[PDB]
């Protein structure tokens, strides 16, 4: 089944406007670093048997080429997991107390209890779980992974948008949040006038994302994967030294214990062949792999400096809905994010028409639309419901009234008149 | 490798263990009849860290994720280093070497150093105060992006064997 | 400064010079030069060495047209964001956060490069900031009054509407804060006069 059906009434004349809205935080999950893996191919092809080496050095470049591409991949996640996180100057710090307006961000900010990390990371952390092989440490720690983190989120409270453009400047969250709703398309005294239930909705969204993440065991699938799949393709690459490749026996000091130098050598350059084929399908497998979580990482950090450093008008970008600003939170090699997205609810039809004519003038609305309550007319924010008197205030003329059509009779106040009558 | 006392029980018939990659992991001692483990002795790739010939010529060592108790020595989490000593002071980022330590030449040796994530600010927070900007800076920046890379070809049949 | 041209310069060069330098390598025949192989051993004999030096030679190249593909399609994708840019960055103005600079992306101008493109990105960056106190709304006549596009600032003696990135101050008239409401809703309002051309 595709989806629910839902036709929705279309006449000429019939507009819906939103009455009430729910704020809501969603989450994404994107992979931003692979393992840094190496593999030594004298040491896993010929294993610490000179006849073997001096075999394998006929082969030309194959050895050091597979190293050097191991090498590149291994720097490569350095360079993903710098571009993502380092994006900030200076590492901002929270204010001791927590006079946000009503806002409760203890579940994102950085918590002194525990490393310090987030009650959001924690429950993120906790559900992810030959000689020539070895893994190379991530040159940036999970503790300054976490620093980071905690940065931009710290400067994306106290500072708002305008940190990551320039200085760092102070403003008030609610006012913050009032100028991310007038980037939306809603006026500020909606947020001014709700602020309760904005901070409630907001308090409680950020409350269930912890229980929906805990709840649910495969939140973190795409960060699973990618090291479910890193591990199996070591494991085979292994497992491939167990193959006689058509010699007499996998193991090289037995097959070299029982067979003389013009003997052992057809048999050692076949395990040579089997085996130095098999871990370049490794290597050309890691390359193509290391390509994928490389976009990944390209797209984690266009998300982290168009949504966590701004406020983005691109749609689906961050989340369903408007976007009004987004939270990082650092997982086991990836970055989840925290959208708060501004939901229309409560949708009521209203009747509309294009324009009004008072004194043979059409009027068009400044910002907003013409609706009516069945009797008068008024004119409303389009992405919510205040209705309010047709000044001449908020609205322009031009034209006569034939030319529009749908044109409607109505009178338009004018402030002039009152206080010019007096 | 290293033979040291192992605690698998062998049963009544077998004699050597064998590990995931088909090389003996345990075995058991003909003379006496005890079951010993077969570990691998310690390997590790080498990596120089050197600042550039001109400024110096003094490298410091690597030793790839094997602890130095078999040979001014700083053991870090990826491998220990020799020929460089741990500092105090956190700077910024110059040899990347891992987990966080970074090294670099200062005015004279090599030091390594927990990496410096950045310097920290606190914006003054408060219900009522703001700040807005009263001059500006226009700045230039450059981005440079590979657009292209040349365009080879090889003749697969002159290159494998040529006039022949 | 220009690292990225020349990393793809330097990586291409450096796989041309390992497939021309893998003719060398015997790869466990008896010599690398062809028509040594071919003579010195008679036909039936040579045809086996000649095919392990075939078989050494196509890896070789195989291995070679694997890694050009690879490095082409990362060379590909950067060239993707270049046009991206040269369109939504130079073709006109991006609101878009650190696509076009760390600022605020005023207009930017290209340049061409050795197999490359460079930008030149030109930002506005606010620069002395100075704190002045605020307060949501402000009440005059029981009614509330918002700023139309500007924050509501006091250097401690006046009140003025300024625009949220310069500081440039102004009177609070009725032309520039439109009402909606009464001095209960809204959570901090100051009371304030508020002036009219009437």
């Amino acid at each position: 089944s595709l989806g629910a059906e839902n036709s929705v009434a279309y006449s000429n004349n019939s507009i819906a406007i939103p009455t009430n809205f729910t704020i809501s935080v969603t989450t994404e999950i994107l992979p931003v670093s692979m393992t840094k893996t190496s593999v030594d191919c004298t040491m896993y092809i010929c294993g610490d048997s000179t006849e073997c080496s001096n075999l394998l050095l006929q082969y030309g470049s194959f050895c050091t080429q597979l190293n050097r591409a191991l090498t590149g991949i291994a720097v490569e996640q350095d360079k993903n997991t710098q571009e993502v996180f380092a994006q900030v100057k200076q590492i901002y710090k929270t204010p001791p107390i927590k006079d946000f307006g009503g806002f409760n961000f203890s579940q994102i900010l950085p918590d002194p209890s525990k490393s310090k990390r987030s009650p959001i990371e924690d429950l993120l952390f906790n559900k992810v779980t030959f000689n020539g092989l070895t893994v190379l440490p991530p040159l940036l720690t999970d503790e300054m992974i976490a620093q980071y983190t905690s940065a931009l989120l710290a400067g994306t409270i106290t500072s708002g948008w305008t940190f990551g453009a320039g200085p760092a400047l102070q403003i008030p969250f609610p006012m913050q949040m009032a100028y991310r709703f007038n980037g939306i398309g809603v006026t500020q005294n909606v947020l001014y006038e709700n602020q309760k239930l904005i901070a409630n909705q907001f308090n409680s969204a950020i409350g269930k994302i912890q229980d929906s993440l805990s709840s649910t065991p495969s939140a973190l699938g795409k960060l699973q994967d990618v090291v479910n799949q890193n591990a199996q393709a070591l494991n085979t690459l292994v497992k491939q030294l167990s193959s006689n490749f058509g010699a007499i026996s996998s193991v090289l000091n037995d097959i070299l214990s029982r067979l003389d130098p013009p003997e052992a050598e057809v048999q050692i350059d076949r395990l040579i062949t089997g085996r130095l084929q098999s871990l370049q399908t490794y290597v050309t497998q890691q390359l193509i792999r290391a390509a994928e979580i490389r976009a990944s990482a390209n797209l984690a950090a266009t998300k982290m400096s168009e949504c966590v450093l701004g406020q983005s008008k691109r749609v689906d970008f961050c989340g369903k809905g408007y976007h009004l600003m987004s939270f990082p939170q650092s997982a086991p090699h990836g970055v989840v994010f925290l959208h708060v997205t501004y939901v229309p609810a409560q949708e009521k039809n209203f009747t509309t028409a294009p324009a009004i004519c008072h004194d043979g003038k059409a009027h068009f609305p400044r910002e907003g639309v013409f609706v009516s309550n069945g009797t008068h007319w008024f004119v409303t924010q389009r992405n919510f419901y205040e209705p309010q008197i047709i000044t001449t205030d908020n609205t322009f003329v031009s034209g006569n009234c034939d030319v529009v059509i749908g044109i409607v009779n109505n009178t338009v106040y004018d402030p002039l008149q009152p206080e010019l009558d007096s | 490798g290293v033979l040291t006392e192992s605690n698998k029980k062998f049963l009544p018939f077998q004699q050597f263990g064998r590990d995931i990659a088909d090389t003996t992991d345990a075995v058991r001692d003909p003379q006496t009849l005890e079951i010993l483990d077969i570990t691998p002795c310690s390997f590790g790739g080498v990596s120089v860290i050197t600042p550039g010939t001109n400024t110096s010529n003094q490298v410091a060592v690597l030793y790839q994720d094997v602890n130095c108790t078999e040979v001014n020595v700083f053991q870090t989490r990826a491998g220990c280093l020799i020929g460089a000593e741990h500092v105090n002071n956190s700077y910024e980022c110059d040899i990347p070497i891992g987990a966080g330590i970074c090294a670099s030449y200062q005015t004279q040796s090599i030091i390594a150093y927990t990496m410096s994530l950045g310097a920290e600010n606190s914006v003054a927070y408060s219900n009522n105060s703001i700040a807005i900007p009263t001059n500006f800076t226009i700045s230039v920046t450059t981005e440079i992006l590979p657009v292209s890379m040349t365009k080879t070809s090889v003749d697969c049949t002159m290159y494998i064997c040529g006039d022949s």
